[PDB]
């Protein structure tokens, strides 16, 4: 019901035979010449391996808008997007170094509380003798 | 690595050991053009103007409004017959569009369900484990103390 | 973004996961201490 | 995904966790095992 690629609710929509995952012709046609493989799999497809398998839009009733209002806030909504994904993919990577770096804090300390404990226990079993 | 959740812990102990961990982190320490104008849209948060000259005009102007007002005949014109193809159908091509809509949410709830199963039963297959062996520590901490007070009691 | 998401969220878990493995083990160091010192002095 | 990776790591470090006090256990008995051989030998002397 949706494309793979874009997120898009595909017009013609094509799957191809290597893995079943449906795609939007002209996006799955634009990644084949790129780098002739499927885009998930990573696995060698053609055009030719391609397999083609209606929906409706009410156009509002209030449709100058379609080339003034409407195209403006799909370019605002595409660029805003964009941009705060960029954001959120910085962070992401921030956050995985301090992820990481405390990941490596608390390895260090288990491996200097294993000498401790043991010893410890080690001790009280000569304590007796 | 292994810690028991399903088994054990307050949050003190979360506060104590987080200071700990705090500790020895204070020791370590493929576009063109358009994505040139597309992030400066976006940072500068200004989209780029339309014309806005169609709504307003005037009346007795001049060549320039001459064309502006022949601009607003077939704009209307296009307009008018934009909106008769829609009222012809009406609600019938809106509702066939609202059925399609109806398919396209049950099935992502499905899968909502799809790994609400999977998930509980990951955690499901954890907390026997974590019975298993909460019991044989348990035994071995019993065994421990037999044995520290068994070699006081023999010296 | 998602893949990345897939490392942030298994560390964050492996993380207080592991931080709670401190927490057991301090108590039972503690108690190591407590333990040999009482009898050592006796 | 994190579930699924959650048992992998756990399922791993029971083992390890148990091994260690199985062979802690093991020490224990040793001295469990002697101590009584001293007291046994307290009627011998008798």
């Amino acid at each position: 019901m949706l494309c793979a690629i874009s997120g898009k609710v595909p017009r013609r929509p094509v799957l191809s035979p290597k893995s079943r995952t449906i795609f939007e012709k002209s996006l799955l046609e634009q990644y084949v010449k790129d780098t002739g493989n499927d885009p998930i799999t990573n696995e060698p497809l053609s055009i030719e391996e391609i397999v083609e398998i209606s929906a409706q839009q009410a156009s509002l009733t209030e449709s100058i808008p379609n080339l003034l209002t409407s195209l403006q806030n799909e370019w605002d909504a595409i660029m805003l997007e964009n941009f705060k994904l960029r954001s959120t993919l910085d962070s992401l990577t921030k956050k995985l170094s301090t992820v990481m770096y405390e990941r490596d804090a608390a390895k260090l300390v288990a491996a200097q509380l294993l000498m401790e404990k043991n010893e410890d226990s080690k001790d009280l079993p000569k304590s007796s003798q | 690595m292994d810690g028991l959740s399903f088994v054990d812990i307050p949050d003190g102990y979360k506060n104590e050991i987080d200071q700990l961990v705090k500790k020895e982190f204070a020791n370590i320490k493929a576009d063109n053009s358009v994505s040139t104008l597309t992030n400066a849209l976006y940072t500068e948060y200004l989209k780029q103007r339309n014309n806005k000259k169609r709504r307003t005009p005037d009346f007795n102007d001049d060549d320039d409004t001459l064309f502006l007002e022949e601009y607003r005949r077939k704009y209307p014109r296009i307009d008018t017959s934009r909106y008769i193809p829609n009222e012809s159908s009406e609600v019938s091509l809106l509702g066939i569009v609202d059925s399609y809509l109806k398919h396209q949410e049950i099935v992502l709830d499905t899968l909502l369900p799809q790994t609400v199963s999977n998930q509980w039963r990951i955690n499901n297959d954890y907390i026997r484990q974590t019975c298993t062996i909460v019991e044989e520590m348990n035994i071995q901490q019993r065994k421990q103390i037999n044995d520290l007070e068994i070699y006081r009691k023999r010296l | 973004l998602d893949s990345l998401t897939k490392k942030l969220s298994t560390v964050m878990y492996e993380r207080d996961a592991a931080k709670l493995v401190a927490a057991q083990l301090l108590m039972e160091k503690n108690e190591d201490s407590k333990d040999l010192p009482k009898s050592s002095q006796q | 995904s994190t579930l699924c990776h959650h048992s992998l790591p756990a399922l791993i470090e029971g083992q390890r966790k148990y091994y260690a006090d199985y062979y802690a256990y093991r020490q224990e008995i040793r001295s469990l095992e002697g101590r009584r051989k001293r007291l046994q030998a307290m009627l011998n002397s008798s």
